[PDB]
């Protein structure tokens, strides 16, 4: 209660550091989705869907 | 099917049938303001996925 | 006058009946790329005032 215990967990290591996800974007042939901005920054591009 | 089926956000656009909603933990811009002392396993999300917002 | 009054966009938002469209020499974005070499007198602008373009 008083140390690192209740501070931080003890996981299993992922050799992979995080799977984070990705997001496509076909944003000339798709209607971007609710709430998407109509945008030409790569940045911003509207996602039509999110893999792993 | 063919009558109200209208998918409609703020002062944006209507969509008519079906769309994507995002459940995400990652947004850069909520992480702070919400979920502060939240986990993954109880979170808030933002599902306005808008940037000027 | 109540029939077909619809003022549209892009995929943004139907307005309908009357609004401003603005013509300005002062837009920062075109200064650089269009008017480079015209004056005040004889320039274009971009009567998109959408920042996201």
């Amino acid at each position: 209660q008083t140390g690192i215990r209740s501070w931080t967990l003890l996981c299993t290591p992922d050799v992979t550091c995080g799977s984070e996800q990705v997001y496509w974007s076909l944003p000339d042939m798709m209607q971007d989705p609710v709430t998407f901005r109509s945008t030409s920054q790569i940045s911003n591009f509207p996602v039509v869907g999110a893999e792993l | 099917t063919g009558g109200r089926n209208s998918i409609r956000y703020s002062e944006l656009a209507p969509l008519f049938d079906t769309t994507r909603v995002y459940l995400v933990d990652n947004k850069s811009t909520d992480v702070a303001s919400l979920n502060y002392q939240n986990d993954h396993s109880n979170f808030l999300t933002t599902v306005i996925q808008n940037n000027d917002y």
